[PDB]
C-alpha cells in the first residue's frame, strides 16, 4: 500500500507471507523365500533281512 | 526351469498454480495518492508412485 497526500507525506506498507509446506512419505516392503530339498537315494531293507 | 517376473510400475502427478494479482491506484491533481496491490501465489503439488 502506497498513500501520498498532498505531494508530501507519503505512506508505504509492504506485507508478506510465504508459507511452504512438504510431506513425503516412503513405505517398502520386501519378502523373499527359498526352499530347497535335494533327495540323494531311497533306502529299502532286502525281503531277506532277518 | 520355470521362471516369472512381473513387474508393475504406476505414477501420479498432480501440480496446481493459482496467481491472483489486483491492483489499484489513484492519484488526484498532487493533492490525494492511494496505490494498494494484492498479490496470491499458491501452489500444489502431489506426486505417488506404486
Amino acid at each position: 500500500t502506497e498513500l501520498a497526500l498532498f505531494s508530501r507525506v507519503n505512506g508505504k506498507f509492504s506485507t508478506e507471507f510465504q508459507r511452504m509446506k512438504t510431506l513425503q512419505v516412503k513405505d517398502q516392503a520386501v519378502t523373499t523365500r527359498v526352499q530347497v530339498r535335494n533327495r540323494i537315494y531311497t533306502v529299502k531293507t532286502t525281503p531277506t533281512s532277518e | 526351469q520355470e521362471d516369472h517376473v512381473r513387474s508393475s510400475f504406476l505414477l501420479d502427478n498432480q501440480n496446481s498454480q493459482n496467481t491472483v494479482t489486483a491492483s489499484a491506484g489513484i492519484a488526484f491533481l498532487n493533492i490525494v495518492n492511494f496505490k494498494v496491490e494484492t498479490d496470491y501465489i499458491s501452489q500444489t503439488s502431489l506426486t505417488k508412485d506404486y
